[PDB]
């Protein structure tokens, strides 16, 4: 398939758009993890729950520093 | 009330009122504060909203 | 706030059309934008000026860090006298330890 | 299956963990499930997101970072082509917020 891979290039293009959005906002997230978050909202999820998850997980790496 | 502004008209002190900056994870009140003068008559034809924006930018400085 | 204010005051109060007052207030505020470092091209100039504001707040900590050791000893010296009415020998030793680091930081 | 894999890769990326038999990994998985199955949150409304994104734009303009505001509105405008918009947006918006620098070095 050829059109099914140009859509994957399209996914990477929006992923770089969200890369610029992540740096101007100063988030710690990288590209692989945001693709995991994209799949999470494919199944449907509260962003308020994902932010509480990540707002526990990042400042539970500051408790073993 | 305590300062010299008391002997100035209640209208123009009334048109000037407080405002803030919508929040951010490093909020200080010194980061987050503004005054707003807003339009109360035909003066919008004289004072544009982007003119209040440049007003507030030099106020920020 | 006198230059732009003088020429603003002149071309409002002599003018007998609304659009001239409008066009005077506009260029008034606009040349003020260029006169501060709130222009797009003077921003690098602005960037340095923000670096003048860091060392200000830094100095407040660095100045009080003197008094948090220097001044803090002398009430303990009073408390040593309240015994008198061996251990600040250790604070004399502590001063030879505290002074060079704060001096080098300054 | 894919759901469990997504939650595992989330924990692995953010906690930096490479051992999935670490007891901290198991505690994080239990925490994630217990937070997920308790439903009390509000669901994202597009209008409030629209008010918020224009507020972020205006906040950038007031602080006199003009090119950052132009890029911000530009990037959101380009993203809003081709629901999941507001999900990803609301996520990124609450996760952190603005820097003390422009953080803009894109030269396409």
């Amino acid at each position: 398939a050829a059109a099914a891979a140009a859509n994957l290039n399209a996914v990477r293009e929006t992923m770089d758009v969200l890369l610029e959005i992540s740096r101007i906002l100063n988030t710690g997230l990288d590209m692989e993890t945001l693709s995991i978050c994209v799949r999470l909202c494919e199944q449907g999820i509260n962003p308020e729950a994902l932010s509480s998850v990540i707002k526990e997980l990042r400042k539970a790496t500051e408790a073993l520093k | 009330r305590a300062t010299n502004a008391q002997f100035d008209s209640p209208e123009i002190l009334r048109r000037l009122d407080v405002r803030l900056l919508e929040v951010s994870p490093g909020d200080t009140g010194w980061d987050v504060f503004s005054l707003d003068y807003h339009v109360d008559g035909p003066i919008a034809t004289v004072f544009t909203r982007e003119c209040m924006s440049h007003y507030l930018r030099v106020f920020n400085f | 706030l006198e230059c732009s204010w003088d020429e603003l005051w002149n071309k409002v109060q002599q003018a007998q059309d609304l659009d001239h007052i409008i066009a005077a207030h506009e260029v008034f505020l606009d040349t003020i934008i260029s006169r501060c470092l709130l222009d797009s091209d003077s921003r690098a100039l602005l960037n340095q000026l923000r670096a003048v504001f860091d060392q200000i707040i830094e100095l407040q900590n660095a100045q009080d860090a003197i008094y948090r050791a220097a001044l803090e000893e002398l009430q303990r010296r009073l408390q040593f006298e309240e015994k008198k009415k061996e251990e600040e020998n250790k604070r004399i030793g502590e001063f030879k330890e505290s002074i060079p680091k704060m001096c080098s930081q300054l | 299956a894919q759901q469990e894999r997504d939650v595992r890769e989330l924990v692995r990326g953010v906690a930096g963990l490479q051992d999935e038999a670490d007891p901290n990994f198991q505690l994080a998985l239990n925490f994630a499930w217990s937070n997920f199955r308790f439903h009390r949150f509000l669901d994202v409304n597009s209008h409030k997101i629209e008010k918020t994104i224009e507020g972020i734009y205006e906040k950038f303009v007031i602080h006199s970072d003009l090119s950052k505001a132009a890029s911000w509105k530009r990037l959101t405008e380009e993203f809003l082509n081709a629901d999941a918009h507001y999900s990803i947006l609301s996520l990124l918006l609450c996760l952190s917020d603005s820097p003390s620098n422009s953080s803009y070095v894109e030269t396409p």
